[PDB]
């Protein structure tokens, strides 16, 4: 029934299947220029100690394109993202979305308004092209810096973005204008952290921020930073220390519907 | 000092009249019914 | 509060949510109206569902509804038109939508797959699936079909939007499915999914939600009525919504009790 | 004795406790055309005599078509067994006929020219019988106005039938419904399902059994009075019926409304 | 089971103890004399005052009393029929009153294949249809007619001719032969059951002529028979609606039937 979630547990101070996934850019695949590296990695994982039949692969055309409703495909996910001086925000937001869980609702921006009433209520935008425009409203439902009867004088927050997390002043109403033909926006609540996917950044210094709070932008015990020159060295290093990554992660947060975010109407 | 809640609960029917006070001043609006459903497709006659 | 661990439950013997509906486009064409959704919403308001809470989504065919048929709705009722040749389609669609499925994607040209127990099947979906299987021996030698032969395989499914394939467990197999119009994932059945109820118009209660020959349980969530006009069916559904909602309960995974137990 | 008052009945378990019938059959005319004989009724009477039931009291009636039998059935008998031909295109006809002949309906007339109507129970169903019935209905909310159809007109109604010989209809409880039907040929009655009727049993002479007897989609049980057998020749069906006449008599019983003691309970 | 026919109940003496439709039947003569298109809704509104909710009042027309006597239909838990006296149709009125007032359980009969006779001093013959001309010929012990011939069916004693409803009383202990019209009539042997309190008769005009029983000596006038004077049908309707309480008290809805006909048919 309720699994005894309200019944206190008690221990003592006297008592003394699995799957693996890898996510890589197609640039590495072109650099390797081989059609059997999958076999090599599979056999190396088999020899290291992880039984064969539990290692798969997946590729994306670009970092932003992979963010179009990202999915999960294993009970263990190790994702590698290339570093750049321009795609910092996309990497950070994608890591924030795929590092935790979410509970979203469908939203309509032509028949009602919306508001956020906590520090964990955010709006998630995903699609091939999102153009979000938001106009704040006061108590008497008037226009402040933008006209309700018009739709060309709002405040810009997105421009041809494939993934953007928007936050407004929590506790006030808004009117949203967006081309819903190709992109949708969902009101979500961050229930808690997810312990099934670990993000490893290759390139420069650690820059991934998972908290919109300025005062606290911490680094978790799962985001890794390794320098790289050739992708084969990175693959060998990851295979070499697989047990540590397995231990720091967990297998008790598998999603049954294989979706990075839950979508309840 | 409990009389505040009891009097709030008891003498709370006259507030109905307040509705009329807002209803009398305000301006209502009625609309005719829109023809629903799909529409029959009918073009011209063949031309020469 | 506490999750992840089951604890003994003890007790004493002595002492308004969303609902989605689905329908064929043929019904809408046979009704010839556009405000009908609003009328049924008003009738639900009269029956005890607050206005602004009942949704309606429309599909064109059972095959179209079969690709990515994920129902995300606290209480789901599905109307299915009974055909004469889509018995497999209806049966496997009901089986997929009635059981909680945990799936692992499979690369089709890198590994050789098998099955663990009798509660394991292969769920496949796509525009067109042409699945071929060749059971190898224990010594990597083909039996009636060669590993590098693409013509002698035993055909099992062709041009099917939704196909559930089961093979004999205990020995490996080779798979060759076109991963441009189809995708096959290793899925394991956990238990009954009670958030979906299906009302079948026409037919004779043939949908088998289990491939086992010996057993053929008719789960109560497969209702059967006969139709001539769709308004009659909609009126019957709306009038007796109480019985349908009493048949179903809260989803076993939406509540914060299956969290960290393959949640949702 | 006292009638019309439900009283406790005394009983016991240590006391050691453990014909004149009138049979009737209804069959379609295609059986009579196929058998190519007209003296078969004498053979059936003799066979019934062999089993033990007296002759002379057994009556037989024919109906031209299942639609002809559908309109205004006549049932004045003691053990009704009806043979209904099965089809894969006319399921609703068999369902409605078996439902009507399986349960007692206390009905009142309906005047849809000077009144409105609404339901108040789960046994409230609307039965239309006639030669050309086309029920046209427009729901009305609590404010007595049309939703999805204008009360002023009648052609814009959402129909539930079209020239049906018989149609059983149910409407959403708690709301009014304005009706417009051509009363010159068809009649609509408001009936309530009081309880089961054991005086009539139906044998589905055909294939896939599809009968439902309940208006709610939640439950569609298979009652014991509903018999079903395969068929290729009607003589085989008659032989099977006469051989198992004892089982049919045991599963059925005398009508629960004409026991000569259940008076003032809506019958006798 | 047997519905409490073995255990009598007990009460007390010194202790202190101190959807329901109604049908209306009226001839078309009233429908032509009143000259009102929407009179039915007005009558329903008037009946609303006396506690009847809307949806329980009906209005049915019949062309002629004798024609209406063919296949009577009971449509409510309370039936009141407005019948107009005629100066030369007393027997038809008496037959209709007898047929509607008391319950009837009839057995099937076919004179062309069998002979029938009354079993007691309370069972008669009832025939209904468009035309029913019935002739009776007694037969002696050796099956020979007295006053009529077995071979010829024209010399029989005529008892019915040019009638819509025929209620014939016959002697007991002797067989009979009937040359009935087996096409435009239906004849059933019936046994009288008892007093039914589901119907009442309101007579406009006449001088209280209704013999509800075949007994010549006892011609009772039960409390459910009422007479009022008429010159305009609106006055009659107002009188009926002005005393619905009394006619409700004189009736009871626990005698309602199931079948449309006012008489059961157990074959």
């Amino acid at each position: 029934q309720n699994y005894g979630i309200n019944l206190p547990i008690t221990g003592s101070m006297d008592i003394a299947t699995s799957t693996l996934c890898l996510y890589y850019p197609t640039e590495a695949a072109t650099e390797i220029n081989d059609n059997s590296w999958k076999d090599t990695l599979s056999q190396l994982f088999l020899t290291k100690g992880w039984p064969t039949g539990s290692v798969y692969f997946k590729e994306y055309t670009n970092i932003a394109s992979f963010s179009v409703d990202p999915q999960l495909y294993c009970d263990y996910n190790v994702v590698l993202m290339k570093y750049d001086a321009t795609l910092q925000l996309d990497m950070s937001e994608l890591a924030d979305l795929i590092l935790n869980e979410w509970l979203c609702n469908p939203m309509d921006i032509t028949l009602y308004y919306y508001q956020q009433t906590d520090e964990a209520n955010k709006w998630i935008s995903m699609g091939s092209s999102c153009t979000i425009k938001v106009c704040p409203l006061n108590t008497q439902t008037l226009g402040i810096g933008c006209l309700t009867t018009d739709a060309t004088t709002f405040e810009e927050v997105a421009t041809a973005e494939k993934l953007v997390i928007t936050d407004v002043v929590d506790g006030v109403n808004h009117k949203l204008d967006v081309t819903t033909a190709t992109c949708t926006i969902r009101n979500c609540k961050k229930l808690g952290p997810r312990e099934n996917v670990a993000v490893i950044q290759v390139g420069g210094s650690d820059i991934l921020d998972i908290t919109a709070d300025p005062t606290t932008a911490p680094q978790t015990e799962r985001m890794m930073r390794i320098n790289w020159k050739k992708w084969w060295q990175v693959f060998y290093t990851v295979v070499d220390y697989v047990d540590q990554i397995i231990q720091v992660m967990s297998k008790r947060s598998r999603s049954l519907n294989s979706a990075a975010f839950y979508y309840r109407v | 000092a409990s009389l505040i809640y009891r009097q709030l609960l008891t003498n709370s029917y006259t507030v109905d009249l307040s509705d009329e006070i807002q209803e009398i001043g305000s301006t209502k609006s009625q609309n005719v019914t829109i023809n629903p459903g799909p529409f029959a497709q009918t073009g011209y006659a063949p031309v020469n």
